[PDB]
RNA sequence: UGGUAGUAGCAAAUAUUCAAAUGAGAACUUUGAAGACUGAAGUGGGGAAAGGUUCCACGUCAACAGCAGUUGGACGUGGGUUAGUCGAUCCUAAGAGAUGGGGAAGCUCCGUUUCAAAGGCCUGAUUUUAUGCAGGCCACCAUCGAAAGGGAAUCCGGUUAAGAUUCCGGAACCUGGAUAUGGAUUCUUCACGGUAACGUAACUGAAUGUGGAGACGUCGGCGCGAGCCCUGGGAGGAGUUAUCUUUUCUUCUUAACAGCUUAUCACCCCGGAAUUGGUUUAUCCGGAGAUGGGGUCUUAUGGCUGGAAGAGGCCAGCACCUUUGCUGGCUCCGGUGCGCUUGUGACGGCCCGUGAAAAUCCACAGGAAGGAAUAGUUUUCAUGCCAGGUCGUACUGAUAACCGCAGCAGGUCUCCAAGGUGAACAGCCUCUAGUUGAUAGAAUAAUGUAGAUAAGGGAAGUCGGCAAAAUAGAUCCGUAACUUCGGGAUAAGGAUUGGCUCUAAGGGUCGGGUAGUGAGAGCCUUGGUCAGACGCAGCGUUGUAGACGGCCUUGGUCUUGCUACAAUUAACGAUCAACUUAGAACUGGUACGGACAAGGGGAAUCUGACUGUCUAAUUAAAACAUAGCAUUGCGAUGGUCAGAAAGUGAUG
């Protein structure tokens, strides 16, 4: 069934560490267990370790990226604003 | 130790062959006033200390 | 049962002092020192182990002849095939693009 | 150390001028599961190693004995 | 193995293979007489729907 | 003992025939195989590495020098960067906003690698036990526990 | 040197007894007979540190062994440690430390690749040239530091009073150096085959560059392998026999190395997928090409053979003052596993921890240079030859060999690991192995120390239930307040638990036809043919067996082509090892986790959140730490801090 109510995978830290502290470690658990989509082969098989790091599990590639999810939100609005600084250079 | 260098060995050697009483024939010689080895090193007393 | 002993004098058990029990034709359980485990070559740039290639211990190859180091291809005990095709394909395909980058710009010069 | 199939190959070995010594061994073992049968090794002294020569059939043995070169010293069983 | 070797004798094909074959990953079956039963009950079914 | 991920780079030795590896610190983004180009006439892509006086204002660059030629002092923790705020042609200076908030003017000599660095929101995590934090600090010096001095 | 005083005492580790021998003299020596103990996380076998001769033998009993002594880790005299393969040697780690320089009155301090013009490498010049010179290159940049990390190379059997992975017999392998003999290549001068993955005993290749190995956390379950354990048949030897028992024990073993072969994993080819399919204990894979079919590869492993039965083991006979054997046999065929330990393969979890370096060795790219055939090239192919230096090696590794002044109930790192109960490496009992050593004898008063058990009451004792007692294993039922919703919880509180005879469930391996035919690739057999050979036996003799069999067969000789009948259905039949779970009767002086082992629980308050840490020899706590929160300084010509200085240093 659905094991635990609301704790989830903090569910293994058990009575310690507070309520917040918990619920606020597995909204980052969420993101960094999971198993991400590879942006190249079209496969979700990007896994991470070592933070920061985004290694696909086939393809060979690997991703520096944010430490707990794929890319950060405040890193990928600032390719986006490459996207508006790199076409003042021809138009 | 069970496992040695050179130089320890040569010193057990040095230390065996001084570990033995009075030659018997010193004691007949003229003025004599040694009577027994005073420099006997056992090793349950004294450990040489290499 | 019979209880055996280390042969060498290294009492610990580290990874160079590694025991297998053995009976010996005298009948009796005897240890023997075994040597750590040999690996496979990898190719440099998959990682995959690369194949036709005896694993051996690094001095070990020095005792072996040359087809047991060596497969048959360009790039042969180094890289593994796959590998090997793509820079082909690749070191193909852009030195003929390349020769498009040389003729675009015998026309795009003349006709400015 | 080595194992011999060839006939021909032994009596090449029994006169390369390092091999001073052979020697003749007679084993006693049973075929399929019925029969006692004599089996023969001729094994040679190779400076590196010691060949060996496995000949079940006697037939072929009795030849091979009085094939071998006569300045060779044989150890017999 | 007893539904692989069920499909490689053709007494079931695949179809019915991949769908007992994730009921069995499940409980859904409590031991082998009890899928026999199910898989002669399910070929049973479809051969009174042929 | 760093947050940010290394990047292995490996370039042609321009002046004999051999490969140097250089590390840089790894921009968020940067997937192995991405063409890595240092110059001046380099494009502004996320991972290259530019001049300031080259790029235009608002560009978010991190690993930038202080001095032309120290190879990369300033924002290099990761999820920090630099914002070049504006240029000074005249004596070819570059004002640009550090991580702290402090504006400061430097030479448009100096190179910036373009892009936000990897790693960021990494203490965004409580370290919710004593041990955890043993081990972040069993890699980076002698600093752990703290006793507090009125104690 | 006394009185104290011949008193205190020589009491932890369950434990000794009888006879014989030596001797002046045996509680204590030696042998034998009992009885016990450690009970394989051992009072057993090896070692690292440490000791240094204690190891081993002959002799002796003054001193020492807090009793004894003909015994000894004592005393006296001698003997003993054998290496190309084990280690040191070599390499680097955290670090130490020269040189160049810079300080310092100086002793010396900083720094270690540094503000240093910091050195060697192969080809040509040879036939003054001895090996200098004409170049082409390359630039690292001391040295030390790990007999537990990295690393070139061996094993078995025997052997001594004491040595052995070292000696002896046999069998191997590595490094370095020499040269030959084959084989290979070549007038397509520097090999072919395979669509491919790649294979072949060989099958040029410099400078330079790049890649791999060395090179690596920890936990969890799964697969395979090894050794041990258990078990069946068979071949020996011992014990039991009043009764019974196809009985209980024990021996049946195979190394390094070499050849052939094989298991996951990985890859290639054909092929094309949705009526989605493969597939693990654990859900990952597939048009970036699945399933399917056919291949290639690795070899820790496993198998077969060689080593190698001529070895070792267990027996039997003939003997032998003694020396010393000699003659024979057998040493075989299997099976199981949530078993124990160990090695590994692919996985899977963990991390604001993602878990050494160098030597050394290999490969590829590159193309310098050199080389044909009347033969030049080939020692990363086969074989042969030569050499491997130095130092350590004995023994204990501990309730007597080390340190604690001592022959001190302490302390000191590691490997091996049996049977039963049992979840268990718990406790309890035994096997292999080792001890039987810790002063004894007689009585067994007070008061002690250690263990117990108590009528009735029950904490009334006391600062306080301190100390004991009580619960406790498993199975089934049942489980409150509060809560961060994970817990609280084995909450509380009940009910069972043996022995015996049974019952049911839970699994595997092969067989899916009758008829006519081929090979029954067993060919048996009657007959021979000539390898009918090995070897036995006898006075080449001319007898023996032909291995009782390659080769030729008149066929009664349970695997089947093709189709007939129609083959298909229920899915079966035979047969074999595991234990786990559930229930029923029957039975025992109502017992049964029978010994051992093994939670007391609840209602609350004060306090610190927790796991953790400290006053080693009186304080283990509410103290310290902690995560969490918040503050402050600092943009490196910097913040905090060291230095006596410096052309210094920590964070960095």
């Amino acid at each position: 069934a659905k094991r635990t109510k609301k704790v989830g995978i903090t569910g293994k830290y058990g009575v310690r560490y507070g309520s917040s502290l918990r619920r606020q470690v597995k909204k980052l658990e969420i993101q960094q267990h999971a198993r991400y989509d590879c942006s190249f082969c079209g496969k979700k098989t990007v896994k991470r370790g070592a933070a920061g790091i985004w290694t696909c599990s086939c393809c060979k590639k690997t991703v520096a990226g944010g430490a707990y999810t794929v890319s950060t939100a405040a890193a990928a609005t600032v390719r986006s604003t490459i996207r508006r600084l790199r076409e003042m250079v021809e138009a | 130790a069970a496992q040695k260098s050179f130089r320890i060995k040569q010193k057990m050697a040095k230390a065996k062959k001084q570990n033995r009483p009075l030659p018997q024939w010193i004691r007949l010689r003229t003025n004599n006033t040694i009577r027994y080895n005073a420099k006997r090193r056992n090793w349950r007393r004294t450990k040489m200390n290499i | 049962a019979q209880r055996v002993t280390f042969r060498r004098r290294n009492p610990y058990n580290t990874r160079s002092n590694k025991i297998k029990v053995v009976k010996t034709p005298g009948g009796i359980l005897r240890a023997q020192h075994v040597k750590k485990l040999a690996t496979r070559p990898k190719c440099g740039d998959c990682g995959s182990a690369l194949q036709g290639i005896s694993t051996l211990r690094p001095r070990q190859y020095a005792t072996v002849s040359k087809t047991h180091k060596t497969v048959s291809r360009a790039y042969g005990g180094s890289r593994c095939a796959n590998c090997v095709k793509e820079r082909i394909i690749r070191a193909f395909l852009i030195e003929e693009q390349k020769i498009v980058k040389k003729v675009v710009k015998e026309q795009t010069e003349a006709a400015k | 150390a080595r194992e011999i199939t060839d006939i021909k190959q032994f009596l090449e070995l029994t006169r390369r001028a390092d091999v001073k010594t052979a020697t003749v061994k007679i084993n006693k073992k049973l075929n399929k599961a019925g029969k006692p049968f004599r089996q023969t090794k001729f094994k040679v002294r190779g400076s590196s190693s010691l060949y060996t020569l496995v000949i079940n059939d006697a037939g072929k043995a009795k030849k091979l004995i009085q094939s071998l070169p006569p300045t060779l010293k044989v150890n017999r069983l | 193995r007893l539904l692989a070797k069920y499909r490689d004798a053709g007494k079931i094909d695949k179809h019915l293979y991949h769908v007992l074959y994730k009921e069995s990953k499940g409980n859904a079956f409590k031991h082998k007489r009890a899928l026999v039963e199910h898989i002669i009950q399910a070929k049973a079914d479809a051969q009174r729907e042929k | 003992g760093r947050g940010a991920p290394l990047a292995k780079v490996v370039f042609r030795d321009p002046y004999k025939y051999r490969l140097r590896e250089e590390i840089f610190i790894a921009n968020e983004g940067v997937h192995t195989g991405q063409f890595i180009y240092a110059g001046k006439k380099a494009s502004l892509n996320v991972g290259n590495v530019l001049p300031l006086g080259s790029v235009p204002e608002g560009t978010i660059v991190s690993n930038v020098e202080e001095k032309p030629g120290d190879r990369g002092a300033l924002a290099r923790a990761s999820g920090n960067y630099v914002i070049i705020i504006g240029h000074n042609p005249d004596e070819n200076k570059t004002r640009v906003r550090l991580p702290s908030g402090a504006k400061k003017v430097i030479s448009s000599d100096a190179r910036g690698v373009i892009g936000v660095i990897a790693g960021g929101g990494r203490v965004d995590k409580p370290l919710l036990k004593a041990g955890r934090a043993f081990h972040k600090y069993r890699l980076k010096r002698n600093s752990w526990p703290k006793t507090r001095g009125v104690a």
